[PDB]
């Protein structure tokens, strides 16, 4: 393949780094969480 | 365009970035009458 899978496991990794955004804005988790399910209802 | 259709997007992309502290939002000194940002963000000039 063209990439290596370090450099998969590293564009997922900032994948996952990037996840929490709300309301860009670095946040904890859990906040991250209590503003999305302040969403549903 | 040939065979297809040839799509032009005009993006943002913005180059120059700083580094700023926000909050979650203003409030009341006993929690009478909170605020929130609406398409922005809350910055201190550095005497509150």
């Amino acid at each position: 393949p063209l990439y290596d899978s370090n450099m998969e496991a590293m564009y997922t990794a900032s994948l996952t780094g990037s996840i929490a955004g709300a309301l860009a804005a670095s946040l904890p988790f859990a906040q991250s969480i209590y503003y999305r399910m302040n969403g549903i209802g | 365009a040939p065979n297809g259709f040839y799509f032009v997007h005009v993006g943002y992309h913005p180059t120059d970035y700083v580094n700023q502290t926000s909050a979650y939002g203003l409030c009341d000194s006993s929690n009478t009458k909170c605020i929130a940002a609406k398409n922005g963000y809350f910055i201190k000039n550095g005497s509150d």
